[PDB]
């Protein structure tokens, strides 16, 4: 019906992708996804002539907007392609070459924290600009993340990612998640899809990725309410504890700071906001169930 | 100069936003919304009439209040015929309050208002509230006179003893009791008595009350609240709900007694244990770690990039630099993103993008 | 169902409904404030007025004399309509309304008998209001500051009006009557139900109020969720390989599958769709298949069972052993509830020939699991405590 | 006529009386009514006991209604003899003294409503004869009297009062009075330096 | 109707020709877009996999609520023969056309395209300075000719032949002039995109024997091309066709290289106001428009008196209204033009008028009339005046020997719907001239 903007977030980092190839047998699988991504983006442009395409890449040292290219050319695809498709594909690949060249130069730099959260936050701002600028345009988020590489700690990724969920729900912007790696489920990324009418997909093999994207990640915002999502995973809407790192069903949260606590913290004091609890009040929680004598 | 005039006005507007510190705020709230429906509310200063607009804004306030405070509860009271009328019990269901207000929209207002009656009812309604919650009372006063059966001063003293907080929104002018009620009840603070200056200004006042109020240092109460996280379950056949006792397709299962509920967040009807989702608490996180305001970059220095870091919008060349930088990460941003990042989002993309 | 048949104690039933009881009581437990009642009445030849029970009570409260003449004459002499017809026509109503009484007005003979009593009442009321006044607003001392002031008497414009005979015209009396009425209303507010220094001080000259709000700083650190390492040289090898592969040539046509994995992918996707589609079709109460008569009985059993569960958990989690006897009684009730649920299934099974038994069990399956779980929790805790 | 009945709905009516004790009780009731919030209107005499020392600062006095110029009784032998004596001795015109005597009392009541700079109120002088008396009023009152308010109507005056009351209710900007109407110790020292 | 009209023309084409039409990926890319969103989703899903999916699986994708849209998407998709339904093994299998599948795959995967989108000479020209004015003037000149206003330059015989041969702009030599018809006013009332499709659609139908697929291979390919760039010169039929298209302001040629114009892009997909006007009770029109096209169409039924740079003011008169109605313009079309070109003040007042109407009597939702009803009544009443006299051509039958014969002949005419009036007592009736022959033949038998 109406044009829709597709904002694909690509979490390509040298550390993440390298570990994926050694465990598997698909050397240079990033090319397979990249070339498949080119077709998928072209398919989005082929759905309608009034829809735009945006690509944001999350590299080790930060984020970069692959398309549209900043105002500040090699031949990788034949120049006989359609102009609009070529104008996006050639620029995208051209930015890819620059991105890898910059990353290779700064390979020695030590990176420990993933920048996936930052890329999503930047994408949300870009979606607002495009929607705000033009006026009656839809939007959609698609994250193609390689989860094979073990993450350091997702705890600090909770606050940014969860914040983006509410913003996406405010402006009716479904978020689609695609995972390529060993882990079947991503607790925080899964919540993004479920909480915003999005789709979460996980594929172990990179080969034949276009089929998944075309059939599962091609649900445009226009026909969301009339299309059943292919998501199969089930979430629990739970959170991990603050000093034990395990899912808690029933627990205690500090009123001042709302810090989840599976058990009473040592010293009868909050372990995060350093708030002293009343001994009488906490003793109520410690009280055991009443049983007849 | 016309373009500069807008710029300087933005700087003056940004002047207030500069002073932001992480004040302690009570996320858990218990609000008693009081609306004045008296003869004085039949005036035409607000089109079509004061009663119609106030009810309309009340519905919007209810939608906004529960949207940003999912773990809060609200109650509605109305003053009519010199008496306080209760129209909705304190509950966590936003639909119940909206439905009650819609019905009220039909009845014409008449009679005189009675603040003492309204406050007394609010005091009783807030008696069965946990000590960890913040007791707040939003009063919409339009009349310049109050008819009460007893001594208002005694009630005000009782309100202070009960640690209740009162916010009053006037329509015409200042009332001596309202100033005293808003002052003695807020530790002498005089910023809780607000009078609208036009139709538009009223919208901001209602929106402002949504944000949780900061807590006083001396009024410090720390405790641990027991809560639960039920797991959503899908059933092939409808089953009776433990809350309304009606046939529903499915519901969340309480982890303490396995009793099912229809909608969240609500207290379990069986074990009286507050049931919530991880998302519900996540929303109130921005009030605990507010994003530091961005400071405009002077034009004297040299800018980093010609396009926005987060939206890739070319900065117009045009006197005043159209760039705002974040001190934490030192990343320039356009004017549009800063408003979007501080009103819709609550995380600076530049800070997140920086690795460590 | 819960008190008459089930037998739940009435006190326990109201324990969890305190706000409901309070809300209803406050509705009829509040009264409007005092106000000038007689001024509202307007006679509007034939003249008609519309009194109301609320007006009748308000008049008595503001004017005790009216009540005094009302209680002693209503049943004795004439009905209430006649009494109030005489009262309004009487000069007493005019006098109480703060209006100058006219000698020409005939009034009512019966009501006029109480005019002298009102004069006594006003004197009594004057003492009820008389009390020492603060020197700040003590006008008595201003005229008594110099008790030997001798000066020309004030002109007649500065003195109360008088008639030809020299007596007061009586308009000053109504001023006192209105003044007394206002004083009574304020005093009635202050019912059973240093300062001067502070008032004189200029608040604006004092230091501006300073907020005393608290500030909290929260540290962010927690353990990760609990239920081959590649070196930089290995990483640098992959970047070279992808760079060489990218720079040389990139073929988009290889993306098409080999037709041997495409079918597997489609089957896997469709499998999830079927599961999702089944939930979607059944994702005002929903239509029910059971008969109407059976549905209400099922709800009644579910509602009463839930009420017992709520009370059982309240006492179980109360924390005080003084309610041990109640828990035992409730535990027996829960056991009876299980038997009642089983009995209903057996009754439905034989009556409906198992056709509705499966549907009946499904409708009450979640509550049955909760009920049996509660007994299991009670039994498990009870056994451990016993030994 | 029934005008009071309408007033009774909005405010309590307190009336000054010749008896001093009764008038004192009225002030206590008037102050008590204003304090709680019931609202009260006090009718007094410009030359009476209320106007000779009783103050109506802040809430007690929010609107002052001067019903006519408080002229003395012209047909009085005492006043006439005084007027003639001044004209022959001090060469003061009888009309000039009469206007001065009335204005000095009308202004007196006007000044019993403001205590600090945080107080506000409206002073309305209801008489066609006040239009030419602007110069005779106190300087601090005259400066605040706009040229457009010399002759107003009831409908026009009410609207201006409503706008004024609403505007004053808004929070005052501290910077607007940091060193122009209110001085701290540092501000006072600065003034002592510039002056010297 | 835009998609349906273009879709309808393609549907009527024989299936044999349709298969040849899908050979070029460029045509399919445009054809793919015109389909409903649901149809596009399924087509793209199955294009990359060389397998057959049963119709039942496709049904599972659609939710119960969106079940109705499934019927329209499949019916529309199947009508074009893009989706070939094959039934075998007791199941209604679904497969895609091999030529359509391969052609679609090539464009998306960057396969061999055989220069379906053309080539680039890297010799660009100024668009606004040349492309815009040339097509605008050429499109304005034909529009001025269409509206009937005198113009110095008249269009070539090609488009002129097309105009007359269509229902558009009926012409008569005896009159010596050309005037718009009922459909012509609708054509002038259509947006630029539809205004271009109407002429193009007529061009497709009017042409005889040049292949029908070649004309579509160019039109769809024309949309693929971008304005402001050169394309070296393609089929033999596309050469004369390209020159023919040059007369409609679609493609600009310097004299070896042709340049598509703004109208070229409009073909592929879609994309105070100018034209807004104020009409008062006194039958005066004040148009806040500065454009020759708007003024010309207004002059059809308006006795315009003066004009300014920012706005045009005129008066509605019986002579002007009679002149327009004589041309076949209907009152309903006129009010539609006024309603869709209503000034915001009229719309705001109409909303305020509706608010007042609803506020007073909210029980009934009265219709929203932007302009005063009196104008509507007077214009409609003037229409009744023209239709005051009604005349039919035919013959009168009388002198019937027997009543049965009169009823038999009269009843027969009524059955075939050629009876205009009858009288039982007089045994007389009148029939239209069209049915005179049938009635006479029936009488003999
Ligand atoms: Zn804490
Ligand atoms: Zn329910
Ligand atoms: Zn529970
Ligand atoms: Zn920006
Ligand atoms: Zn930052």
């Amino acid at each position: 019906e109406s044009p829709s903007l597709l904002t694909v977030i690509i979490e390509i980092a040298p550390k993440l992708w390298t570990t994926f190839d050694e465990e598997g047998n698909e050397k240079g699988s990033i090319i397979k996804v990249l070339e498949a991504l080119i077709v998928f983006l072209n398919a989005h442009l082929a759905f309608n002539s009034a829809n735009k395409v945006a690509v944001i890449a999350a590299y080790s040292q930060g984020i970069k907007y692959l398309y549209p290219e900043s105002t500040s050319d090699l031949k990788i695809i034949n120049s006989d392609m359609y102009r609009r498709f070529r104008n996006v594909d050639e620029t995208l690949v051209e930015e890819i070459y620059k991105l890898f060249e910059l990353e290779k130069k700064q390979i020695e730099q030590n990176s420990q924290r993933s920048t996936l959260a930052g890329a999503m936050s930047a994408g949300l701002t870009y979606v607002n600009r495009i929607s705000k600028e033009s006026v009656s345009l839809k939007s959609r988020l698609l994250v193609l993340t390689c989860g094979s590489g073990s993450s350091k700690d997702e705890i600090f990724q909770y606050i940014p990612i969860m914040n983006c969920i509410f913003s996406a729900t405010k402006m009716k912007c479904p978020i689609d998640v695609v995972k390529i790696g060993g882990s079947k489920e991503s607790t925080f990324l899964q919540q993004t899809t479920d909480a915003t009418n999005g789709v979460y997909l996980h594929v172990e093999s990179t080969e034949g990725l276009i089929q998944y994207l075309a059939t599962a990640m091609f649900i445009d915002p226009s026909l969301r309410p009339i299309i059943v999502k292919p998501n199969h995973g089930s979430v629990d809407f739970r959170t991990s504890c603050y000093l034990t790192g395990r899912v808690v069903a029933v627990g205690f949260i500090c009123s001042v700071c709302l810090c989840v606590l599976s058990i009473i913290p040592p010293g009868n004091k909050c372990p995060a906001c350093d708030s002293q609890f009343d001994e009488h009040v906490i003793a109520k929680l410690k009280r055991k169930p009443v049983v007849p004598r | 100069a016309s373009l500069v005039a807008s710029i300087v006005e933005a700087r003056k507007k940004r002047t207030a936003k500069k002073n932001i510190t992480p004040y302690q705020r009570g996320i858990i709230r218990s609000l008693i919304l009081t609306l004045d429906c008296s003869e004085a509310m039949l005036e035409k200063d607000l089109r079509p009439n004061r009663h119609a607009m106030i009810i309309q804004y009340a519905i919007d306030f209810v939608h906004e209040f529960f949207d940003q405070n999912p773990i809060s509860q609200m109650g509605i009271i109305i003053m009519r015929n010199g008496l306080a009328q209760l129209v909705s019990q304190v509950s966590g269901n936003p639909q119940d309050h909206i439905d009650a207000l819609k019905s009220i929209r039909k009845q014409e207002p008449k009679g005189n208002p009675s603040l003492q009656n309204a406050l007394e009812m609010a005091r009783g309604l807030l008696l069965p509230v946990p000590a960890h919650c913040t007791r707040e009372v939003l009063i919409v006063f339009g009349s310049l006179s109050t008819t009460d059966p007893g001594d208002i001063h005694q009630t005000i003293d009782s309100l202070v003893s009960e640690k209740i907080r009162v916010k009053v929104l006037g329509l015409s002018a200042q009332v001596a009791i309202c100033k005293e009620l808003c002052k003695a009840t807020n530790y002498g603070d005089e910023s809780f008595y607000k009078i609208l200056l036009d139709e538009t200004h009223l919208k901001e006042l209602f929106n402002e009350a949504v944000t949780p109020l900061p807590v006083n240092k001396i009024n410090k109460g720390f405790t641990l609240v027991k809560m639960g996280f039920p797991t959503r379950i899908f059933e092939d056949t409808p089953t009776f709900c433990s809350c309304h006792s009606k046939l529903v397709y499915g519901g969340y299962f309480c982890p303490n007694c396995h009793s099912k509920v229809c909608s969240l967040p609500t207290v379990c009807p069986c074990c009286d244990l507050m049931l919530i989702l991880s998302t519900h608490l996540a929303r109130s996180y921005h009030h605990l770690m507010p994003l530091k305001t961005f400071a405009e970059v002077p034009t004297t220095e040299k800018f980093r990039s010609e396009d926005c870091f987060s939206c890739q919008s070319r900065f117009p060349i045009l006197l005043t630099s159209s760039r705002y930088r974040c001190e934490d990460c030192k990343q320039e941003f356009c004017v549009d993103c800063d408003v979007f990042i501080h009103e819709i989002l609550h995380n600076c993309p530049g800070c997140e993008s920086k690795p460590v | 169902e819960t008190v008459i048949n089930a037998g739940l104690p009435p006190s326990e039933f109201w324990s969890t409904r305190i706000p409901l009881l309070r809300a209803f009581a406050l509705s009829t437990s509040q009264k409007v404030g005092p106000y000038n009642v007689l001024s509202t009445i307007k006679p509007v030849n034939k003249v008609n007025v519309n009194l109301s029970r609320e007006k009748i009570l308000n008049i008595f409260e503001n004017y005790p004399i009216v009540k005094k003449a009302y209680t002693d004459n209503v049943p004795k002499n004439f009905k209430e309509p006649e009494f109030w017809a005489r009262f309004f026509s009487s000069k007493l109503f005019r006098k109480l309304r703060g209006e100058k009484i006219m000698q020409n007005d005939r009034g009512d003979v019966i009501i006029d008998r109480y005019l002298t009593l009102d004069q006594e009442f006003d004197r009594k009321d004057d003492d009820m209001l008389l009390h020492p006044v603060k020197k700040i607003i003590d006008l008595d001392g201003n005229i008594q500051d110099d008790p030997v002031v001798r000066g020309n008497r004030p002109d007649f414009t500065m003195q109360p009006g008088v008639d030809i005979n020299g007596n007061s015209d009586g308009t000053v009396d109504i001023l006192k009557g209105m003044n007394r009425l206002s004083e009574k209303m304020i005093m009635a507010l202050k019912n059973e139900y240093n300062d001067e220094r502070n008032e004189l001080k200029i608040d604006d000259l004092n230091e501006s109020y300073k907020t005393n709000y608290a500030i909290i700083h929260l540290k962010r650190n927690a353990h990760e969720k609990t239920t081959l390492k590649v070196s930089n040289q290995q990483m640098l090898q992959q970047l070279s390989l992808v760079m060489d592969n990218l720079i040389n040539k990139l073929d988009l046509n290889q993306v098409v599958p080999n037709n041997e994995v495409s079918n597997k992918i489609n089957k896997r996707v469709i499998t999830a769709i079927k599961i999702n589609a089944k939930q979607a079709k059944h994702n005002l109460e929903v239509k029910s298949t059971l008969p109407i008569d059976l549905l209400e009985s099922c709800r009644m059993l579910h509602t009463t069972c839930c009420e017992f569960l709520k009370h059982f958990y309240i006492h179980f989690q109360s924390g005080e052993q003084k309610q041990a006897s109640t828990v035992k009684k409730l535990y027996n009730h829960l056991k009876d509830c299980i038997e009642k649920l089983n009995e209903l299934f057996q009754d439905v099974l034989n009556g409906d020939g198992e056709s509705m038994s499966n549907t009946c069990t499904a409708y009450l399956k979640p509550v049955l699991n909760s009920i049996t779980l509660a007994t299991h929790k009670y039994d498990e805790y009870f056994n451990e405590y016993n030994n | 006529m029934g005008i009071l009945d309408e007033v009774w709905k909005h405010k309590l009516i307190l009336v000054e009386t010749p008896d001093a004790q009764e008038t004192s009780l009225a002030l206590e009731t008037y102050r008590k009514a204003c304090s709680n919030g019931r609202g009260a209107i006090l009718l007094s005499v410009a030359r009476g006991k209320v106007s000779e020392g009783i103050d109506f600062d802040h809430q007690y006095g929010r609107t002052v209604l001067m019903i006519g110029i408080p002229f003395q009784y012209t047909e009085s032998r005492i006043l006439k003899a005084r007027l003639e004596f001044m004209r022959e001795n001090y060469r003061i015109r009888e009309n000039d003294f009469l206007s001065f005597d009335a204005m000095r009392h009308a202004a007196q009541c006007l000044g019993r409503v403001l205590r600090g700079k945080d107080d506000y109120g409206v002073m309305v002088l209801a008489d066609r004869r006040f239009s030419r008396k602007r110069s005779q009023l106190p300087k601090w009152i005259a400066q605040g009297l706009s040229d457009a308010d010399l002759n107003l109507s009831t409908d026009m005056a009410i609207s201006n009062t409503k706008q004024f009351l609403r505007t004053m209710a808004q929070p005052t900007d501290p910077k607007d009075q940091e060193g122009v109407s209110v001085w701290s110790y540092e501000d006072l020292i600065k003034h002592q330096n510039s002056r010297k | 109707s835009l998609k349906h009209s273009v879709t309808q023309y393609l549907e009527e084409i024989p299936q044999q020709v349709q298969n040849r039409l899908y050979t070029s990926p460029a045509t399919c890319l445009a054809i793919y877009r015109i389909l409903p969103p649901l149809a596009k989703f399924f087509i793209m899903a199955m294009v990359f996999n060389e397998n057959e999916v049963p119709l039942l699986d496709l049904d599972k994708w659609v939710n119960s609520n969106g079940k109705l849209q499934f019927q329209n998407a499949i019916k529309s998709m199947k009508s074009l023969h893009l989706l070939i339904p094959n039934k075998s093994s007791g199941t209604l299998m679904i497969n895609l056309n091999p030529t359509f599948k391969i052609s679609l795959r090539n464009a998306l995967t960057g396969g061999e395209v055989q220069n379906s989108f053309g080539v680039v000479v890297e010799e660009n020209v100024v668009s606004l300075d040349l492309l815009d004015e040339y097509s605008a003037n050429k499109w304005e000149t034909i529009l001025h000719f269409m509206v009937g206003t005198p113009l110095a330059k008249i269009p070539s015989e090609k488009v002129l032949n097309l105009l007359k041969h269509s229902k558009l702009m009926e012409e008569v030599n005896s009159t010596g002039e050309f005037k718009i018809t009922n459909e012509g006013f609708q054509f002038l009332l259509q947006e630029i995109n539809s205004q271009l499709w109407t002429l193009l659609l007529q061009y497709l139908k009017m042409i005889e024997t040049m292949d029908l697929v070649d004309v579509l291979h160019f039109i769809f390919m024309l949309g693929a091309l971008e304005v402001g760039k050169a394309y070296k010169i393609l089929s033999e039929t596309q050469r004369i066709m390209l020159q023919d298209m040059r007369d409609y302001g679609l493609v600009f040629q310097k004299h070896s290289i042709f340049y598509p114009t703004k109208l070229a892009l409009m073909l592929t997909s879609d994309t105070i106001p100018d034209g807004s006007l104020i009409v008062e009770t006194n039958f005066k029109i004040y148009s806040y428009s500065n454009s020759p096209l708007q003024i010309a169409v207004l002059s059809l039924f308006v006795h315009l008196k003066a004009r300014f740079v920012n706005m045009v003011l005129g008066q509605i008169t019986r002579e002007s209204i009679r002149r327009a109605l004589t041309n076949g313009i209907t009152a309903d079309q006129i009010i539609a033009y006024l309603e869709t070109h209503a000034h915001p003040q009229m719309r705001r007042l109409a909303e305020e008028k509706l608010e007042k109407k609803l506020e007073l009597d909210p029980n009934c939702k009265e219709p929203l009339q932007v302009l005063p009803p009196t104008v509507v009544d007077q214009i409609r009443l003037w229409q009744l005046e023209l239709d005051r006299v009604i005349t039919y051509e035919g013959s009168l039958y009388s002198d019937f020997e027997t009543s049965q014969e009169y009823n038999l002949l009269s009843k027969y005419a009524q059955d075939i719907g050629v009876l205009l009036w009858k009288d039982d007592k007089k045994k007389k009736f009148f029939i239209s001239k069209e049915g005179n022959s049938q009635v006479l033949d029936f009488a003999k038998r």
